[PDB]
């Protein structure tokens, strides 16, 4: 297939990778998050204009919408635990443990 | 020195030592979220790589 | 596993081929087991709450009854539905194919010769 | 919260759910998923400690990390067909994709280790939600999406559950991490018969469901969270301990219980299709399981542990509780094996 | 050159991401993904998908990803990051050169190594954008659609009044 | 074409006053000094009320993110269901705002 | 249940009751303050309803027939020996305390259940916040250990969190001479044989923490021992206040519907009053536990449900 | 003489976080009991004189 | 009078009770109609009678 495909694929398993090894922060969690949701917005998009198949334009839309309702869902979770902790650093949640 | 102590230690006793020694050992995490999702990408990679699980 | 047969009647619970079954007896053994399962209900539910466990709530422990006979007696119809519908479609399988399904001869014993194995 | 909130707020859980069960869309089945972890967020924060804020955040990740993984596998799934039924699908790099995703969001391992924590974290309740109803959407997906599911994928995912889920909560003494880890056995035993029968793995999903809304009911009935408040229930409440004595054997199989009714079927279906070494395997770890369920009844209701002085205040006030069909809950969850063949309703 | 602008987008997309993903801050996370918002953007605007595009700017980098930074800005005032960049830059320019040089590439699936211009139409569309018809089908079919994506907003709008209470 | 070129002039027009900006005053030699805020030293004090109204800001762009195809919605052959939704969002629009106000959050920034 | 969540549902909120007149106010002392007449005399003049020191059978006195039990069904404690032998061998001084702490939160419950349900103000007696007054005393005297101030700390760390504060705090300044002048002017022989170290441990722990501690989260008053002998000044003091503190401002239906829904239910009231900790001072065995737990099912109308027991004649439970 | 029932210490093996404590899980402390963990300040302006008053604000946001 | 309190169920809620008997006697000749028309209907679809 087409090689824009695989970089947005590439694109999408980097920002992955990004997510599945956290550093310190939280918003670098959402950050990567709003990344791979970027990547597939890309390659969504892509995809329904290259097939003209018409009914999907209105697909990527409604992606955008959710997922930017799920990063304010996010943000403010990341808000409560700024208030909680006063950083939002991953090693303070460590209440879990037992 | 059969019958109180071999016998009573082949079957039952060596299967509750290990059960005990594994289960004290899959529940000896951190509870670090660091830990957990650093293992799902091993996983991730592992599952692709190494196990031919895509074909 | 039978779902490529009930998927053009959907959501149907019992549908209009059902009622060509005979329907199963109110002195049914697994129609009075669950009326025995509404007893038990009456009578946890009796305990779990302090009350006489045998005599409070007979009307309670009547209504557990009728409401567990009055499900059950629905759900073994749909029971005795899918296992005749079970049978009908591996039935209606053999006949629609016979080169599968061979008939083979059966041998009778003064052909069959099976080891003698001796016990001493 | 607002209980109007409330009742608006479980609809919008059930009607995600719903969403996801109806629907032929692939985009209905994410935005399915998406309504339903939107609204149940705030189940889990009902408290407003930190303990359900970092639960949240938990679920929250991984909950977003799988409906990307989702997104991914439906678009990968455009490219391969260019179409959006659910049924299965046409490339086995999306149907590893997405059965991925959905060990995620069913907790199954490895992807397991976000289990315990979110269901230690929120209340009684929420984890009741979230052990029972969160199961429905993506077993519903995967009995969707079975002839493109890669076999040796779903049996590795199904025992390395098993395995983990039993060898990890015989340690425990909190109640929410042993249903949490009984939840990653058990979907583990679901996974498993899915490629051969799948009518035992709503059958699974069925007496599932009614064991774990018996414990948590029991639970909130007396609100208990450890091992030990569960065992000093005999001078507060007798009944309550033999009810979870019965209904903690049968979680882990017990004949003749009705939670041996599942997994006796599994093996039943398991075995017509010449795999005698996997079931046994399987078997040989639910009894692990089936130990720690022995452990905690040996704990809780054939012993008594020594009360307090305060037991005999609340020996004079009966529970003001809403138990919600427990009696029913606890009648189905036990002495169900007599009617084993009524599974075939589910085909 | 100008063939592979899509393409050249793409690298570019890809090197934004590997910017970011390397996590030196949130602050310049946000930077590297609002860079790289633009050029995927970019990306969508060469196949003849402005409406997507202009929703990219509009909606991502104009209401979330200020949010994003709005937060950040507010809430928190390397060594592995120059090395996670430069192997994933080291990584990217290893594929970049084998399709270079042999316009062909298997990562996970097989993909061509043809300047992506070949994959078109060559037709017109009369009076309309086909993309803005279905976009503009939003209404007029979509009545599913639009009940539960609106459903879902109006408790999102419910959730975090709920949970930012912090009662 | 036209566009890339225009933006290229318009980023390096502005890249190039900054620049500028930046240097010319810098061939200045003049001195140097010590150089040593109505807070202190405190740390930034987190308002809920800032965070409150851009997830509000947020949540109203996304419903706006529905409503922007009515101009090309306006033109569809099935104007009875197109109007209905039409409605149907501004609507739910005007819920989101109505439940903001009256339980409570647009307080301090009303 | 009569009271629930969908009671909130279709309009009962708690703001309609809710007036000016809904007060609640604590009045505090020592052992020989003299407080339990300016209670009633304050309830009688600001139209609130008065509640008699919880004690022993106080859950005797809500629960049942009404008379105080047995004190092995009740208590399995005595003020009395606690008197006599305050160091005394099985520990019964911190199960008195714990068992009168239990009793002092289900009166507190009873009053805000009474102050959210009616609307009718209530005038306590040695509230939950002027519980540890009695316990630091004895831990001061030596009369307990460590772990049972742990114990109870723990407790309260697990229970009062939930609760708010009452409005107004009164405070009977006695000095420790006219108490022990009122100990011998009593003439209960038990209560005769106090020293004078618990009163000034009881004392210094009132004046340094517990007017200090709830200076800020309520509005305390100070009072000397014969200016409160006129209960109608006190009256037109309360009457004049300027409410400014205490979370009893910040509250919606919702919050106090949340602890109304909270306070109604005993036992999760009466919950973590016995966290699964053995303190062998407390620790009632299993046997014995079972003697009085099968002797509990024994007494008339204590074998069921209240309305299920034929010792005591309740009718129509075939229809129950 | 009559039946077993535990003892204190049979009770004090089912109290902890985990019935086994290894050693790399013996830094857990037992969880709260009503699961509520503690959660662990107003702004002070100096305004200069850039007549001329110097204020000192406490504010609260 | 015994209680101190009136307890909650001291008297019977005869609304409760009623929708009790009420709602089982209704299913109990739901379930027998349609038993009946159950047998009705397969001695009529296979002919036995
Ligand atoms: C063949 C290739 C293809 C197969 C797949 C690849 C290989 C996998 C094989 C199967 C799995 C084996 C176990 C691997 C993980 C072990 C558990 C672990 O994480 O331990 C760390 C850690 C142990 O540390 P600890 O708890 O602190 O205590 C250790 C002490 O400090 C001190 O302890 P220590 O110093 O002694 O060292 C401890 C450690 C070190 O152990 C060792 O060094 C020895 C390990 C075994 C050696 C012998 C292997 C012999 C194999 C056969 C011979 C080869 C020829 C074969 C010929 C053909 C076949 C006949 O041992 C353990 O951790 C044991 C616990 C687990 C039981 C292991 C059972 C082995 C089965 C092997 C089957 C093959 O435990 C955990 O973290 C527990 C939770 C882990 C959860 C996640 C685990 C996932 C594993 C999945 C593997 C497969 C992935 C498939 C996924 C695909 C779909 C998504
Ligand atoms: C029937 C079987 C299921 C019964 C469950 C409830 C048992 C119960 O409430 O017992 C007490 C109750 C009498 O109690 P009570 O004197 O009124 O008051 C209780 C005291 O207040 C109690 O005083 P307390 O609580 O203050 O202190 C004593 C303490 C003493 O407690 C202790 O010391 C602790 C417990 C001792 C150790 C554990 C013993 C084992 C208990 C569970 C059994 C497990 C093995 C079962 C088989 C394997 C499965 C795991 O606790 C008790 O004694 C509590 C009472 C209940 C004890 C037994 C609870 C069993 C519940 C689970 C069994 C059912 C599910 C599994 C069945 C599996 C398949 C058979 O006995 C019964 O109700 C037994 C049934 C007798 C009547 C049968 C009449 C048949 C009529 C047929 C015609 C009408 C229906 C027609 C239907 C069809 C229409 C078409
Ligand atoms: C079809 C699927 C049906 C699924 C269940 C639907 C009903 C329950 C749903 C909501 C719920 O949980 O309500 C509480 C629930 C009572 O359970 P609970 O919360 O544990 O109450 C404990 C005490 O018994 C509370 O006692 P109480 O003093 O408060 O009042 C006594 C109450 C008074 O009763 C009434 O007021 C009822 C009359 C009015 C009803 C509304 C009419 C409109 O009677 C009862 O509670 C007796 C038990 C009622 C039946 C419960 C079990 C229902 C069947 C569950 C599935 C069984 C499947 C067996 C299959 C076996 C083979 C696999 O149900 C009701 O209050 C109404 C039940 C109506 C049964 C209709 C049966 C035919 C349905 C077609
Ligand atoms: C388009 C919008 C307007 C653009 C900018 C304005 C256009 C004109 C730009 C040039 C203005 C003049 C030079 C900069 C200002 C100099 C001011 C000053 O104090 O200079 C003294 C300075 C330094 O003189 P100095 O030695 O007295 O330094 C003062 C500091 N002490 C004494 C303590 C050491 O002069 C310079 O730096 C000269 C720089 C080059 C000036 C131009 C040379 C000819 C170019 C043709
Ligand atoms: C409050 C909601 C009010 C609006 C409800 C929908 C009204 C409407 O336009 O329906 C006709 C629309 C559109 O009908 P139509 O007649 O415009 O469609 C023409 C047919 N096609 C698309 C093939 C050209 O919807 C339907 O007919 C059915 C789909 C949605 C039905 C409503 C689901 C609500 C679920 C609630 C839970
Ligand atoms: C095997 C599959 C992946 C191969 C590429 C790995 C990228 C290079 C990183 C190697 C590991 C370096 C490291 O220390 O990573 C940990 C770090 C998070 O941990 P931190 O706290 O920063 O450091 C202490 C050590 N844990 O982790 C990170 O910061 C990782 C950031 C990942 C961003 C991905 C960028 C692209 C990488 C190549 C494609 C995948
Ligand atoms: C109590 C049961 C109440 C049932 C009410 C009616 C529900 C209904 O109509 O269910 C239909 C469904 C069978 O429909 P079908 O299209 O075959 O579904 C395939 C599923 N994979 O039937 C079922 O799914 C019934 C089996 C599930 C029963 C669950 C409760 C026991
Ligand atoms: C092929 C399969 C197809 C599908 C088949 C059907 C599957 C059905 C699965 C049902 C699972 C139900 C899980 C819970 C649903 C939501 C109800 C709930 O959790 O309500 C919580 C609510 C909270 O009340 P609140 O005021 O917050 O009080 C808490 C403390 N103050 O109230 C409470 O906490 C009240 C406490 C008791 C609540 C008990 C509810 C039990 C309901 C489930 C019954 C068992 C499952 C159904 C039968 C089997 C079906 C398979
Ligand atoms: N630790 C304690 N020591 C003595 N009396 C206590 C203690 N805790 C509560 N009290 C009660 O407080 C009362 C003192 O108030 P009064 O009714 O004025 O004597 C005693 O009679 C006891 O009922």
């Amino acid at each position: 297939m087409s090689l824009v495909y695989m970089n947005i694929m590439m694109a999408f398993t980097v920002s992955l990778t990004g997510l599945l090894m956290y550093r310190s922060h939280l918003m670098s969690s959402l950050l990567c998050l709003e990344g791979m949701m970027l990547s597939l917005f890309i390659l969504a998009t892509l995809m329904i204009l290259n097939s003209h198949f018409t009914l999907a334009s209105m697909m990527p839309i409604i992606l955008l919408v959710f997922a930017a309702c799920e990063a304010a869902l996010g943000l403010s979770l990341l808000v409560m635990v700024s208030n909680t902790y006063g950083t939002d650093y991953v090693q303070n949640l460590n209440l879990l443990q037992c | 020195l059969l019958d109180l102590i071999w016998l009573e230690t082949i079957l039952p006793k060596t299967i509750s030592l290990a059960q005990m020694k594994m289960s004290t050992t899959i529940t000896s995490q951190k509870g670090l979220i660091k830990l957990y999702f650093l293992s799902f990408l091993i996983t991730i990679l592992i599952s692709t790589t190494l196990l031919n699980f895509h074909e | 596993m039978m779902t490529g047969r009930q998927a053009r009647a959907p959501l149907q619970f019992l549908p209009d081929e059902a009622r060509s079954l005979p329907p199963p007896k109110l002195t049914d053994p697994r129609l009075a087991y669950i009326g025995f399962l509404g007893y038990c209900s009456g009578l946890i539910d009796n305990a779990i709450r302090r009350r006489p466990v045998l005599s409070a709530g007979l009307h309670r422990q009547f209504l557990y009854i009728t409401s567990f006979v009055f499900v059950g007696y629905y759900l073994l119809k749909r029971q005795d539905y899918m296992y005749a519908v079970r049978d009908h479609d591996m039935f209606s399988y053999i006949k629609s194919h016979p080169e599968d399904f061979p008939e083979k001869d059966k041998k009778t014993y003064r052909e069959v010769f099976e080891e003698f194995h001796p016990v001493r | 919260m607002n209980p109007i909130i409330l009742i608006i707020i479980l609809m919008t859980v059930m009607l995600g759910t719903i969403i996801v069960m109806i629907s032929t869309h692939w985009l209905l089945i994410w935005i399915g998923f998406e309504m339903n972890m939107l609204a149940i967020i705030p189940i889990m924060m009902k408290k407003h400690n930190p303990r359900a804020t970092e639960a949240s955040t938990k679920y929250f990740l991984t909950q977003s990390t799988a409906s990307m993984l989702l997104m991914m596998a439906i678009i990968i799934n455009l490219m391969f067909s260019g179409q959006w039924t659910v049924m299965k699908l046409f490339n086995p790099m999306a149907s590893m994709l997405m059965t991925m995703a959905l060990a995620m969001k069913l907790g199954m391992a490895p992807f397991h280790f976000w289990v315990p924590e979110v269901t230690q974290g929120i209340p009684l309740s929420s984890g009741l939600i979230l052990l029972t109803w969160q199961k429905l959407a993506p077993m519903s997906v995967l009995y969707q999406i079975l002839p493109s599911i890669n076999l040796d994928l779903i049996l590795t995912l199904s025992i390395l559950s098993i395995t983990i889920g039993g060898w990890g909560g015989l340690n425990q003494t909190q109640l929410r991490k042993i249903m949490a880890y009984s939840s990653i056995a058990h979907m583990g035993w679901m996974t498993a018969v899915l490629l051969y029968n799948p009518t035992m793995t709503l059958l699974n999903l069925i007496i599932y469901i009614i064991m774990t809304s018996t414990m948590f009911t029991l639970f909130m009935a007396n609100s208990t969270t450890t091992t030990l408040s569960l065992s000093h229930t005999w001078n507060k409440a007798p009944i309550m301990t033999i009810l979870v004595l019965i209904t903690l054997l049968s979680m882990g199989g017990l004949p003749p219980l009705s939670g041996f009714m599942p997994k006796w079927m599994i093996i039943q279906e398991m075995t017509k299709n010449d795999s005698i070494i996997l079931p046994t395997l399987m078997a040989i770890t639910a009894l692990l399981n089936l130990y720690f369920y022995m452990r905690l009844t040996y704990s809780t209701a054939l012993t008594m542990f020594p009360s307090t002085n305060n037991m005999k205040m609340k020996w004079q006030f009966p529970t003001t509780k809403r138990m919600t069909l427990l009696p029913t809950m606890t009648v189905l969850s036990t002495m169900l094996l007599p009617l084993t063949p009524i599974l075939s309703i589910l085909e | 050159m100008m063939t592979y602008i899509v393409f050249i987008l793409s690298i570019i997309f890809v090197m934004g991401f590997v910017g970011f993903s390397s996590k030196p801050s949130p602050i310049y996370g946000g930077l590297g993904l609002i860079v790289s918002g633009g050029v995927g953007c970019g990306i969508v605007l060469n196949f003849g998908g402005s409406f997507l595009g202009l929703m990219v700017f509009l909606i991502y980098l104009g209401g979330m990803m200020v949010v994003f930074g709005y937060t950040t800005a507010m809430a928190t005032e390397n060594k592995v990051v120059l090395g996670t960049f430069i192997t994933g830059l080291l990584m990217e320019f290893l594929m970049v050169y084998y399709v270079l040089k042999d316009k062909e590439v298997e990562i996970v699936f097989k993909f061509n190594g043809m300047g992506d211009w070949v994959i078109y139409d060559t037709g017109d569309s009369g009076f309309f954008s086909e993309e803005a018809m279905g976009i503009a089908a939003l209404y007029s079919y979509g009545t599913w659609l639009v009940i539960v994506t609106g459903w879902s907003l109006l408790i999102g709008v419910v959730v975090i009044m709920e949970i930012t209470r912090g009662n | 074409m036209n566009l890339m070129i225009t933006l290229l002039t318009n980023f390096t027009l502005a890249t190039l006053l900054v620049t500028i900006a930046f240097w010319l005053p810098q061939l200045n030699v003049y001195s140097e000094k010590t150089s040593p805020d109505p807070m202190g030293s405190a740390r930034l004090p987190f308002s809920m009320k800032f965070f409150l109204v851009a997830i509000t800001f947020l949540l109203f762009d996304l419903e706006i993110a529905l409503l922007l195809p009515l101009p090309w919605a306006s033109q569809t052959t099935n104007l009875n269901t197109m109007l209905t939704m039409a409605l149907l969002l501004i609507f739910l629009l005007a819920v989101s705002l109505a439940y903001e106000w009256t339980q409570k959050g647009l307080e301090w920034t009303e | 249940l009569q009271y629930g969540p969908l009671a909130y549902i279709l309009g009962e909120k708690t703001t309609k009751k809710m007036t000016e007149n809904s007060k609640l106010i604590t009045v505090d002392g020592n052992i020989c303050s003299g407080k339990s007449k300016l209670a009633k005399e304050v309830a009688e003049k600001l139209g609130l309803k008065h509640f008699p020191e919880a004690g022993i059978h106080y859950a005797d006195s809500t629960t049942g027939d009404g008379k105080p039990l047995p004190v092995r069904f009740s208590g399995n404690c005595s003020l009395e020996k606690f008197y006599d032998d305050p160091k005394s061998n099985d520990g019964n001084s911190y199960r008195l305390q714990a068992w009168l702490y239990a009793s002092r939160l289900l009166q507190y419950a009873d009053a805000l259940e009474h102050l959210l349900s009616t609307g009718q103000g209530v005038v306590l007696e040695r509230s939950i916040y002027s519980d540890f007054v009695f316990l630091e005393a004895m831990y001061r005297q030596g009369f307990i250990r460590k772990q049972c101030v742990d114990h109870y700390n723990q407790v309260k760390k697990v229970t009062v969190c939930e609760y708010l504060p009452p409005h107004v705090v009164i405070y009977v300044d006695v000095p420790v001479s006219e108490v022990q002048s009122r100990i011998q002017k009593k003439g209960n022989p038990h209560e005769m044989k106090i020293t004078s170290a618990y009163l000034q441990d009881i004392e210094n722990v009132y004046k340094g923490t517990f007017l200090p501690e709830m200076s800020e989260k309520c509005e305390v008053l100070q009072y000397s021992a014969w200016e409160a002998e006129d209960a109608e000044k006190v009256v037109e003091d309360i009457q004049y206040l300027k409410y400014d503190k205490g979370p009893w401002l910040d509250q919606d239906d919702r919050k106090l519907h949340n602890l109304r829904m909270l306070v109604q239910d005993k036992l999760e009231v009466l919950n973590y009053t016995s966290i699964p900790v053995f303190l062998p001072e407390v620790t009632i065995g299993a046997h014995q536990s079972d003697r009085v737990f099968q002797e509990f099912t024994e007494l008339p109308g204590r074998k069921y449900r209240a309305g299920y027991n034929e010792d005591v004649g309740d009718k129509w439970i075939w229809l129950k | 003489a009559r039946q077993w029932q535990p003892d204190v210490e049979w009770a004090e093996q089912y109290g902890g976080a985990v019935m086994y404590p290894t050693k790399e899980t013996a830094h857990w402390k037992p969880p709260p009991w009503n699961d509520v963990d503690p959660p662990k300040s107003n702004l002070t302006l100096n305004f200069g004189p850039q007549g001329v008053l110097r204020l000192v604000m406490e504010l609260s946001g | 009078k015994f209680y101190i309190q009136e307890p909650p169920h001291g008297s019977p809620n005869w609304l409760k009770v009623g929708l009790t008997l009420g709602t089982s006697a209704f299913l109990w000749i739901y379930l027998i109609k349609q038993h009946n028309e159950d047998v009705l209907e397969y001695k009529r679809r296979n002919g036995l009678e």
